[PDB]
């Protein structure tokens, strides 16, 4: 009864932003509060920017 | 159909295309068969928002 | 009351990645001013060059492969993301590509241009296994500035694009590192001084020196609606 | 009458039919947003006429 | 490349003592670097009769 059928398969590169879901091993969980610029972000007196 | 990369009625296809998109314009060819060839080519592999009017 | 006015005293240069920069003298209280406030233009901003767009024959998708080919598309997209590349003139510039055979496919296997010099002659693109194939592609180099990635490309544009063209995430900011330093500044005339050193680390397609210079116009450049 | 698909609306066209190459389908890695087309399906409404 | 060029909107006057000033536009993460820097100033570095 039903004449032809064709599967296309579909992609995407869906990104990281707020309001996902991360989590940390231990079930620490949470929301993305905003993804500060890097300069915001604090750092070490060995530069390195967190 | 081979000739698609080679002669410059395809490289000045850009050149001249690739800026004067804005305006419209009216291109006649040789016969249809030639130009099936073009809508191929240019519609993909250059990139334009090309359509077919043969006979 | 008298303002000193700093400047430039030496260019420490360590690699063509790596520089720190002494500067002396600025009075109390004017370390912690400039220096945080160069810093905060000198990540955020900053212009410069690097891969925006990818053309090869036998392609159609990045989510595909091709053979003799260890790598991946999109590995080769990120490999070629964080590529180092200069430019003299123009602006936006096409580069092409040419390699074939057995063993790695570093940058210096591109047709070395008038306008383009490369800074890393053996940085990692892509790998070839079988010697009966090879890699043919049309690579788009642009100056810009920050981060315009291929998302945010794919809605401000109505003429549409054709197929093997695919994007690469922009990393148009060059540096990748930077602090600040503040010691006490001996001068031969007064003891209670400071001195700034800015230590950064980058991938050589800004110069040390320029991105100072530049860095500190723009800053100035936002004080113009107060003088 | 059966289904079909190729490229035949009355509706939709020529505007979504470079998505589609021709005589079928969506060619293989064809970049589309939410509200294209893909594979080109049209049913027949009845009316039949002589 | 051209950058925007931040500017002064409106002058609040409330008292002969107390003042805020307004001002457009400034771009993404440059609020905290001009702020910080003029207030920096405008405490330890501005020459009053005392």
């Amino acid at each position: 009864g039903v004449l032809k059928i064709v599967k296309v398969y579909l992609a995407v590169k869906r990104r990281i932003q707020p309001g996902d879901k991360m989590a940390g091993r231990h079930g620490n969980k949470g929301v993305i509060s905003k993804i500060n610029p890097i300069e915001d972000m604090p750092y070490d007196e060995n530069g390195t920017p967190v | 159909a081979t000739w698609w990369n080679f002669d410059p009625r395809v490289e000045w296809l850009m050149g001249y295309l690739t800026s004067h998109r804005s305006q419209k314009v009216l291109v006649i060819c040789a016969k249809a068969a030639t130009a099936l060839q073009l809508e191929q080519v240019l519609r993909e592999r250059e990139g334009i928002r090309a359509a077919v009017f043969h006979e | 009351t008298e303002f000193l006015k700093p400047r430039l005293v030496d260019i420490e240069q360590v690699s063509s990645t790596h520089a720190k920069v002494t500067l002396e003298p600025l009075e109390r209280g004017f370390g912690h001013t400039l220096g945080n406030a160069l810093r905060r233009i000198l990540l955020s901003s900053m212009p410069g060059c690097a891969v925006t767009e990818v053309e090869i024959d036998g392609v159609l998708h990045e989510y595909s492969t091709k053979e003799g080919v260890q790598e991946d598309i999109l590995e080769i997209l990120l490999n070629l993301k964080g590529l180092a590349v200069r430019v003299q003139g123009k602006d936006e510039v096409i580069l092409t590509l040419n390699k074939s055979g057995i063993g790695p496919v570093t940058a210096a296997d591109i047709t070395h241009d008038g306008d383009v010099e490369i800074v890393k002659p053996q940085h990692v693109i892509c790998h070839l296994t079988d010697e009966n194939a090879s890699i043919s592609m049309r690579i788009k180099v642009q100056r810009g500035r920050g981060y315009v990635p291929a998302s945010t490309r794919i809605h401000s544009e109505e003429d549409e694009r054709p197929i093997g063209r695919l994007l690469v995430d922009a990393c148009y900011s060059p540096v990748e590192r930077i602090a600040y330093n503040v010691e006490a500044a001996r001068v031969e005339q007064r003891t209670d001084l400071d001195k700034l050193v800015i230590e950064m680390e980058t991938n050589g397609t800004i110069d040390p020196e320029e991105a100072i210079r530049r860095a500190a116009t723009i800053l100035a450049e936002q004080l113009e609606a107060f003088v | 009458g059966p289904e079909e698909i190729t490229a035949d609306i009355p509706n939709v066209g020529e505007a979504a039919l470079s998505k589609l190459d021709e005589s079928g389908i969506v060619y293989i890695g064809a970049e589309v947003t939410g509200g294209d087309i893909l594979v080109g399906k049209v049913t027949p409404k009845g009316e039949t006429q002589l």
